RNA sequence: AGAUGGUAAGGGCCCACGGUGGAUGCCUCGGCACCCGAGCCGAUGAAGGACGUGGCUACCUGCGAUAAGCCAGGGGGAGCCGGUAGCGGGCGUGGAUCCCUGGAUGUCCGAAUGGGGGAACCCGGCCGGCGGGAACGCCGGUCACCGCGCGCGCGGGGGGAACCUGGGGAACUGAAACAUCUCAGUACCCAGAGGAGAGGAAAGAGAAAUCGACUCCCUGAGUAGCGGCGAGCGA
RNA sequence: CUGUUGGGAAGCAGCGCCAGAGAGGGUGAAAGCCCCGUAGGCGAAAGGUGGGGGGAUAGGUGAGGGUACCCGAGUACCCCGUGGUUCGUGGAGCCAUGGGGGAAUCUGGGCGGACCACCGCCUAAGGCUAAGUACUCCGGGUGACCGAUAGCGCACCAGUACCGUGAGGGAAAGGUGAAAAGAACCCCGGGAGGGGAGUGAAAUAGAGCCUGAAACCGUGGGCUUACAAGCAGUCACGGCCCCGCAGGGGUUGUGGCGUGCCUAUUGAAGCAUGAGCCGGCGACUCACGGUCGUGGGCGAGCUUAAGCCGUUGAGGCGGAGGCGUAGGGAAACCGAGUCCGAACAGGGCGCAAGCGGGCCGCGGCCCGCAAAGUCCGCGGCCGUGGACCCGAAACCGGGC
RNA sequence: GCUGGGGCUAGGAGUGAAAAGCUAACCGAGCCCGGAGAUAGCUGGUUCUCCCCGAAAUGACUUUAGGGUCAGCCUCAGGCG
RNA sequence: GGAUGACCCCAGGCGGUAGGGGAGCGUUCCCGAUGCCGAUGAAGGCCGACCCGCGAGGGCGGCUGGAGGUAAGGGAAGUGC
RNA sequence: ACCCGGUGAAAUUGAACUGGCCGUGAAGAUGCGGCCUACCCGUGGCAGGACGAAAAGACCCCGUGGAGCUUUACUGCAGCC
């Protein structure tokens, strides 16, 4: 395997579409922009703009709390993980040991959740849902609850 | 700050290349600004001169054209062989140029 | 430079779990006497925006 | 790639690991000698990988040799060259890179 | 009866060869970009100039009435008296040209500063010299203004591609109109700083029994919020 | 080094050699070994630097008890007017301060987003402080940078010529050859120019100089043309010239046919736009985000950023962080559910995982294959920037 | 009255026996440089070759009406059959 | 049919602006390159009635030109008037 | 003005091998159709035509273009109270 062999698979590299470069191309003259009018010009935001009529968005009404200065309130937050996700572990499970595993995102208080089979496991968590608690306290799990 | 020249007037040199490949002569003259040398009976050229006081009857005169100094190779007075120059710090202790097979001085 | 989320959207719309765009029914912010309780009751419900326009609003929210 | 680059080459008996480097103590002819004795005549081109400063210095100025400390190994310099030649001591760091 | 050919003033097409012109290729003393290094100069008169300066010298370079140069130290080792040949003359291994360092000289203008002035001109005071030298003129020194100190000292003044801080500070434009908003504390003007500048040892952060100067980068995060809750702005 | 072809060798051939140097460039062409170099190494009396080494000096250092002396004033603080911050008057604090009022010295004061109370934080109204940062006139190094319409405006005596009263505007213009060997002398000519001679490997390389395209102008040759009607061509046949020896090439007499190109348009040969002709320059890009698609990597996971180390076209480390793994709700919250509701109706928005094949006494659970996802490459499109290129009338700032 | 010389007044400003006259050969706001590649829903231009398909000039709304958003119609990929 | 782009047979489609898509050509530059072509002649230029390709183009030959050029396969754009 | 000697511009210019009528065609044809007419090339003259040249119509409308002006349009500011 030398240099002249190194080749990218079919369609791994593909030609650009070069417009405005002669009739046979496609693609020439107008350059796929049709005839006249802004959009053919060099240069309006079509996600929002709608022609001077009141937009689709701006006629919808606002909902709920927008928050005000000095902005967002620090309260604790809870990420759930599902009993099924607890599957790969043996012995004791903490939030710490959940993060460093990529199940529980950092700075999130841990809340065990229902979906899945309770494993007879010591699980240390900031919170348990109902059917999570029952399930565990029935497969012989040990639901330590910290603060 | 000086063009480096391996040759001088008028040590004797070989002509390693060109149309005088092999010819031998004493450097008449060195021209650093041109990096080239004048060597006797080497590079001779037919120069047209116009009728003037000195050269009445005008016609042509011969001259030694310069040779690019790279073309020339000093002969060392010991081997009698053309050689690359080397340098030796005497004791004196000035620097001299010395043969590259013999250690003969080139001055 | 990175897109900015349209706040005007963010503040009156939520993208669902399956990718639909949901908003409040219009039609009850005032002028509400003389409207049936049927009308009012229903206008209290979140609805799903026709697909053509759901897609646009979805591009205003690149970081949801 | 490092992995696959070396793999391919080995799959061609072009890979050759060495314990050490006979009498190479810096000098280029010194390396020649050794390479001859090892089946390395310069009919083939060599990526010579060693942390041995002295061996690299000897191999360096060869046209048919591309030299390299082992932390410098890389697929290109492998693919460029016909024959990969490494230290045990380089062979280790290589396997460590791919662990 | 009848029909058909040559003739070219000139023109047309083609072929050949030229003229014109300067494309194309090749070239590169030049430029661009990034990185690194380096980073102030100035009243001991800068930056930038004027005028001069060569045996013969239009320009350029170098130099300053000692004028392509003067004194010394260091480099260096055969050539040299710039780009320049030539006229016409010289120097160099008792080491020249050339390069580095220091020093000397450095007209007149220029912050310009003795005074004046239309920059490179003009005119003075005081002290010393020159000439026959009183009148005259030339040479040398010296003489602005402001801020500090106790008349005397010390500083300042101007310049610098960007970069920096501060004092001021738009509009086009965007909002598919526009006035709040935007462009933007941007452009620009001004003052100051310097090789950087600003900032800098908590009357801080803000929720952790926490952190521990300032700057700067990644992230936080287009999050929190801000907003004719528009365009958009944005910790 | 030698031969060899050549104007010239470094090409080709023979036999050698150096290499910590085979980066590059020169030499008459294509050179490791001829030249300048290159790897590796050495170097300053003088001046500058000196953030590294050392030396010195300034300066610096405790505990309890008591006293209540001091702890930065037109300040803090409050009100009025503003500015800064994400904060546009907003519930508007905090920081700065033009106006008015105007304290206290630790049982003092400011702050933690109006205010209050707790609980905490910090000590305003004096100042200095390296480094990490920015820039690039200047030096150097390197380019999937340009190569004289390019690249700076300037490769060249260019911020010049020239233009403008001025601020200011601002060009064009590079190449003989290896070497000037720059063409003595003769001949026509007042010169310019040219013919010989001469130099040169080459002189349509001769200085108005490498290559020397096209428009354009001539000369000579072939075919053709003075009863002919035209977007100039095409088809056919014929004649004449040419190359050759069932075929080609050139031309064109006659016959048929036939409304330029572009643009803009319902519609153009159009008497609608643009274009004298030729040459050169000229317009869908890039960055960061986004969304599909796609080639790969890995997959309940995937990926690093800035940095650090290494390299001097070698890569590695760095898990901070981001995206994914759960949703629903304005939110508290709850959670495979959740919101509305009195509901244990009803409804909105969500939730179900692959395909195997086998061992074993029905899946126990392996094992493979595939995939959620994500990371990079690629491409299409979108956002933000001048965003395909060229063009206003105008607005604003500072100068003249 | 005309005139030489020396002076002063300028850009929303000057000057004006008034014409919006003059302010360096075009003044309903000088020139130059800069913001600046202002903006231009307008006009023009958009450069190689072959192959497959192939529209629209409608409707709703629109300080819209020679412009746009969505719908209709074109095309490509995957899936359904 | 064969066994997956290898060709053969048979049938059908193949006007086309906006426009969508697909396959190519050529220009500069990088890897390939301490290589290969090159003075017994590079690039570039002028010819051609010859060869290959549907075509863009690519060869081959002659003249000029006198020092460069740059493959198979890939990569990147100041890419075709 | 014209002729001979000397010096010698210009806007314009798709390319031209550039006749009449009657038709026709984007509705006013040298260029289409049919007839008519007409050997080739100039020199001086005239202005009917080439919708002749020149000036991207000044009138007209269009642009959510611009500018000057006005007011008991809006909103501000200087100024005055």
């Amino acid at each position: 395997m030398k240099l002249s062999d190194l080749r990218p698979n079919p369609g791994a590299n593909k030609r650009r579409k070069r417009v405005g470069r002669g009739p046979g191309s496609g693609h020439g003259k107008t350059a796929t922009r049709g005839h006249k009018g802004q959009k053919s010009r060099s240069g309006k935001d079509p996600r929002r703009f709608e022609g001077g009529r009141s937009t689709t968005l701006m006629r919808l009404p606002k909902r709920g709390m927008q928050g005000q200065v000095p902005g967002e309130i620090k309260r604790p937050r809870y990420q759930g993980v599902n009993l099924k996700d607890l599957a790969r572990f043996e012995g004791e499970v903490t939030p710490e040991l959940l993060v460093r595993a990529g199940l529980l995102k950092k700075g999130y208080r841990l809340k065990i959740l229902g979906e899945g089979e309770a494993k007879p496991l010591k699980v240390v968590a900031h919170a348990f849902s109902k059917s999570a608690l029952e399930k565990l306290k029935a497969a012989g799990g040990e639901p330590v609850l910290l603060e | 700050m000086r063009v480096k020249m391996h040759v001088k007037k008028g040590d004797t040199v070989l002509v390693a290349s060109g149309k005088y490949k092999g010819r031998v002569g004493k450097v008449k003259e060195v021209l650093p600004k041109k990096y080239a040398v004048i060597v006797e009976g080497v590079n001779i050229v037919k120069k047209a001169v116009r009728v003037s006081p000195k050269y009445p009857q005008g016609g042509f005169i011969e001259k030694e054209a310069p040779l690019h100094a790279s073309k020339v190779r000093p002969i060392c007075p010991a081997c009698g062989k053309p050689t690359r120059v080397r340098k030796k710090f005497l004791e004196n202790g000035k620097k001299i140029r010395v043969c590259a097979k013999c250690g003969g001085a080139l001055d | 430079p990175k897109m900015k989320t349209h706040k005007g959207a963010k503040k009156r719309v939520k993208i669902t779990a399956s990718g639909k765009v949901v908003a409040m029914k219009t039609g009850k912010r005032h002028l509400n006497w003389q409207k049936s309780g049927k009308e009012i009751r229903q206008k209290g419900r979140k609805f799903v925006l026709a697909k053509p326009e759901a897609e646009r609003i979805k591009l205003l929210l690149p970081y949801e | 790639g490092l992995a696959m680059a070396v793999a391919d080459r080995a799959r061609e008996g072009k890979l050759l690991l060495v314990e050490a480097f006979a009498g190479v103590n810096g000098k280029t002819k010194e390396f020649l000698a050794w390479a001859k004795e090892a089946g390395l005549d310069g009919s083939e081109s060599v990526l010579l990988v060693t942390g041995n400063e002295l061996v690299r210095r000897a191999a360096r100025n060869l046209p048919w040799v591309v030299t390299l400390a082992p932390e410098g190994l890389n697929v290109y310099d492998i693919v460029r060259t016909e024959r990969l030649v490494m230290d045990l001591d380089a062979w280790e760091v290589f396997q460590n890179r791919i662990g």
